[PDB]
DNA sequence: CCGCAATTAATTAAGCC
DNA sequence: GGCTTAATTAATTGCGG
């Protein structure tokens, strides 16, 4: 189990377009409040959180990957 | 008062030596280097973003 | 579709000089 | 307080399921 994937500079460069967005301190607690409970959303419910804190779709999807990101580098980092 | 880690002038060196090598170590060669150089492998990971974002521009 | 690796551009802030 | 730089954040590309 280490499941290694393809390198970056293999890659075709980004498109950035654009906005640095920063979520409002409400709208993070929230997410961490749910992400607390359930580490994964499913689509339909992904959906509605996303608008019901007035972000997109995509947004609250990268946030989750973000954050089970940061959970796994925290939970195996002892 | 957030945690900041200071590197050794022993680590920093081999940081320094490695990124000479490869400007993007693979996951291995850095987890190599955290063992041999006690740091763990995230430590690595964002010295080698920074370093190479100072690289950049 | 989805997670996830692997990365960035931007930033926030620690702590030397 | 300036300045370098470790840490954090919202994003992306593209495999492998």
């Amino acid at each position: 189990a280490r499941r290694i994937g393809h390198p970056y500079q293999n890659r075709t460069p980004p498109k950035r377009k654009k906005p640095r967005t920063s979520f409002t301190r409400i709208q993070v607690a929230e997410l961490e409040k749910r992400f607390h409970k359930q580490k994964y959303l499913a689509s339909a419910e992904r959906a509605a959180l996303a608008r019901g804190l007035k972000m997109t779709d995509a947004q609250v999807k990268t946030w989750f990957q973000n954050r089970r990101t940061k959970w796994r580098r925290q939970t195996a980092e002892e | 008062r957030r945690y900041r880690t200071t590197f050794t002038s022993f680590q920093l060196e081999e940081l320094e030596k490695a990124f000479s090598r490869t400007h993007y170590p693979d996951v291995f060669t850095r987890e190599e280097l955290a063992m041999k150089i006690g740091l763990t492998e995230a430590r690595i990971q964002v010295w080698f973003q920074n370093r190479r974002a100072k690289w950049r521009k």
